[PDB]
């Protein structure tokens, strides 16, 4: 989507790993917040957005 | 100590931090003392 209209993806009832994401080169950035990226996988949420 | 990374993993070259070259085969101590020097070698090292 266009930054005036972004799109919001819900994630829920599932299992995901997140050091496929935090060791890939595609990633000009990966700036956390609140969590650690090498942290994620030890740790689980209510709901994700993206 | 002396090698050679891609541009993009410069990055991991530090204390506390991580990602394949920092877990893998050069660790820094999260105390770290001393300096991290670098510059690019694409007139030395790319054919």
């Amino acid at each position: 989507a266009s930054v005036y209209a972004w799109n919001r993806k819900r994630i829920s009832n599932c299992v995901a790993d997140y050091s496929v994401l935090y060791n890939s080169a595609s990633f000009s950035t990966f700036k956390c917040y609140g969590v650690s990226p090498t942290k994620l996988n030890d740790l689980c949420f209510t709901n994700v957005y993206a | 100590d002396s090698f050679v990374i891609r541009g993009d993993e410069v990055r991991q070259i530090a204390p506390g931090q991580t990602g394949k070259i920092a877990d893998y085969n050069y660790k820094l101590p999260d105390d770290f003392t001393g300096c991290v020097i670098a510059w690019n070698s694409n007139n030395l090292d790319s054919k």
